[PDB]
């Protein structure tokens, strides 16, 4: 209840009987002394006619009224809209026919128109199953580059099974050597870790719900450290072979570095309000981090420059990003969508492709680290097809196909190294490892 | 959807947690003072009769 | 089912629902209450003074 | 400026010129229709003599939360009305006894004087 | 919504724009065909000016609950107005008693 | 008689001279403020043209809860059915968009028919 003169709540409220209006005492009394009148009606007013005043349920009722008002207008517009749209629906059923008059006269006019008119992969036609095992697909286990006895890097791919209070890790870089390592699961309730990554000197980074990271030595089986990360947002990327520090990132795009051995840590980018990420990938130079989610969000952050803005890369929302890779050339960012591949050239302006996007529900695939060899599996034919990116024709060319002698495979990963090419073929519960051989 | 609403709500809760504890501390002060005031009225309207008597 | 049907609509109301309110409404609500607290303190004191003035009037009369 | 009947801010504020006191419209008008009187002073008061006067939380945003808050406050005022009646009884008893305590003190005075 | 003539829910509801009032169709039309006027206000009214209303509880519930809240708050304040006046009467009798207790204490 | 916006008996009933239809005052007023129109006919309507019309206790909140959830189920069935109609209409929108896309393709192929000689 505001004074009409001040617009503010009175500290000694009075009412004029003429205007039926609340005033601060002094303001009304001064106005009457200056004018002999009421301020709103201008009618003659003595001081003595002023009434001095002797010193959330219904708000909720008027609230529910205005809510009911808004929802009744809403159900009304839904009724009007439903009538307008069913009108447009019978009208656009007719526009299919009205189009058939104009557009199908044009279709008979066009019926009359058309009527009148790095190592290189060998040849591989044989395959064999090396392994089949169960795994926990919710345990995102990042691959790692490792330096060979010749000083060049091999990528190892890893699958984790968490069962009976243990973690079991199956690892390979090629068809020659497959290793399974077992450690306890450090968590007391047997809760599965959401992300796992190797660090240097037998360290294993295990991420648990609530952004809790355990550093486990995989050979002593001793917990070295427990770290609780200062983010309210879920960690969706965590990687170790950056060597004092590991790197982590939020689904909101906070990016941070953390020392294994001590409290040395820093933040290179801070949480955004308008993104969600589900995963990330780090470039070979360790300065570019791509963070992505399936709905076509793909942001690349420069970790050397905290003030440099992220680059947004254009991907259609319906394409659905499965994976992003950086190729060994250092300038292809390879985006594996559900049915097509988008390859960006990082030398050029943001959104420049290396080659046009093209399409080759039945199929899963993986591209190698070269960016130029692909293996795809079909669940209809139960066969692996090899495609090569042809440097003359600028397209994925089918090179060979081989049939498996066996459930559906929903995902797959390729490894290659001096021992030979292998495909890791994944169901929701299990994987098979297939060597490809001459 | 329930969490999406909660993200909206949070965006407001961080803003309004500046104003909400003031409104609480103020309403607690009201409840303390209005008790003090009603007791003051009671004794005033007992001494007014004893003035007449 | 049908409770969840209506509650999903409820959720769709909760989504829509405050930028106007964000500052001003709670600013006004608070400042109004600060006004009420100020006048409430003054009324406590004003009452006290009236008690004493009526007691002295009795003591004199 | 809170309503003398409810202790809330009025939705539709009004003043009785009899008691010079602020009310919610429907509350004062319900007394006037029921009694013809001011509810503070019991003086005669017509509807025509009443001088009509010229937020929700972040969680108070959903019909289940708003109705449950409503029903809480409504049930609260219902058990509050029942306890108000039962404490008003404890003071009514004490009033009748103390009135007769005054009269009996006048009898004890007559014995002692 | 009641017909002003009959006091009942009409069977064929219409409004006069002159009195801004609901009528039964035939009851308003009998007056217009006879008089050319609205029956409440005597203002000129044709059949073509009669608005024929095209045929079709929460705010009733809110109204009822608000009037129930009114009755609750009136009951609770007839209790509070009695409690405030009786505690004022109690304190009055208690202090007049105390004046006599100061007398008995001397005695 | 029910309000055409709410489907409920109005507390403060009004009538539009355009649509000749009963509304709740607050609802038709809000609608005219926001749009300047009648809600049924979409003709221009000013507020001054609206005709204002001259005239269980503990369970009452459970009654409200049930009746309100009857609005709110009704709002779902409306919103959900309207979503299924917007879905089939979205396919009819792809029908009209693909009709424009193909017509665009065919007015190119009309140049093709014009050089087929």
């Amino acid at each position: 209840m505001l004074c009409a003169i001040s617009g503010k709540v009175p500290r000694r409220p009075v009412l004029s009987p003429k205007s039926r209006t609340i005033f601060e005492k002094s303001l009304l009394e001064q106005y009457v002394k200056d004018t002999g009148n009421d301020p709103i009606t201008n009618e003659p007013l003595s001081i003595e006619e002023i009434v001095e005043i002797v010193p959330s349920i219904p708000n909720l009722l008027t609230s529910l009224q205005n809510e009911w008002d808004a929802i009744m207008l809403e159900n009304f517009k839904l009724r009007s809209t439903l009538d307008s749209l069913t009108k447009k629906l019978s009208t656009v059923m007719y526009e299919r026919d009205a189009a058939k008059l104009v557009a199908a006269q044009l279709l008979m006019e066009k019926n009359e128109d058309s009527k009148d008119l790095a190592p290189k992969w060998p040849i591989l036609k044989n395959l064999e199953l090396l392994q089949a095992q169960n795994y926990s697909r919710n345990i995102k286990t990042f691959p790692y580059k490792e330096l060979n006895k010749s000083m060049y890097y091999d990528k190892w791919v890893c699958m984790c099974r968490c069962e009976d209070g243990a973690l079991h890790f199956t690892q390979l870089k090629d068809s020659k050597t497959i290793t399974t390592i077992t450690t306890p699961n450090p968590r007391t309730g047997g809760e599965h870790p959401a992300i796992i990554s190797r660090g240097p000197c037998n360290r294993l980074l295990l991420l648990y719900p609530g952004n809790q990271i355990t550093i486990l030595d995989s050979k002593t089986n001793k917990v070295l450290r427990e770290i609780e990360v200062d983010s309210a947002n879920e960690i969706i990327y965590m990687y170790g072979h950056n060597t004092e520090y590991f790197i982590w990132a939020d689904n909101r795009g906070t990016i941070g570095f953390q020392s294994y051995e001590d409290d040395s840590q820093y933040i290179v980018h801070s949480a955004k309000s308008d993104v969600e990420y589900s995963s990330g990938v780090l470039h070979k130079d360790s300065l570019l981090l791509a963070l992505y989610s399936p709905d076509g969000i793909l942001d690349v952050y420069n970790l050397s420059s905290p003030d440099q803005a992220s680059s947004r890369f254009p991907v259609d929302e319906e394409a659905k990003i499965k994976e992003v890779k950086f190729a060994d050339n250092g300038y292809w960012m390879v985006v594996e969508c559900d049915q097509t591949v988008v390859c960006f050239d990082l030398r050029k302006d943001v959104g420049t492709l290396a080659y046009p996007t093209y399409t080759i529900g039945t199929v899963t695939y993986d591209i190698d680290d070269s960016g130029k060899n692909m293996i795809a599996y079909s669940n209809e034919s139960n066969s692996l097809t090899i495609y090569k990116f042809d440097k003359k024709t600028k397209n994925w060319t089918k090179d060979e196909e081989s049939a498996l002698c066996l459930a559906d495979f929903t995902d797959m990963d390729v490894v290659c190294g001096d021992g030979g090419i292998a495909a890791i073929l994944k169901t929701n519960d299990s994987f098979n490892i297939v060597a490809l051989t001459p | 959807r329930m969490q999406h609403i909660t993200q909206g709500r949070t965006s407001m809760k961080i803003q309004f947690k500046t104003a909400m504890p003031p409104t609480e501390v103020l309403l607690e002060s009201i409840q303390s003072k209005v008790e003090s005031i009603e007791q003051l009225q009671r004794k005033l309207q007992h001494v007014q009769p004893l003035e007449q008597q | 089912l049908g409770i969840v049907d209506s509650y999903l609509k409820h959720q769709e109301i909760v989504l829509d629902t405050l930028p106007q309110t964000v500052s001003n409404q709670w600013r006004i609500n608070n400042d109004y209450i600060r006004q009420t607290c100020t006048i409430v303190e003054e009324m406590n004191i004003q009452q006290r003074k009236q008690i004493n003035d009526l007691e002295i009037y009795r003591k004199r009369l």
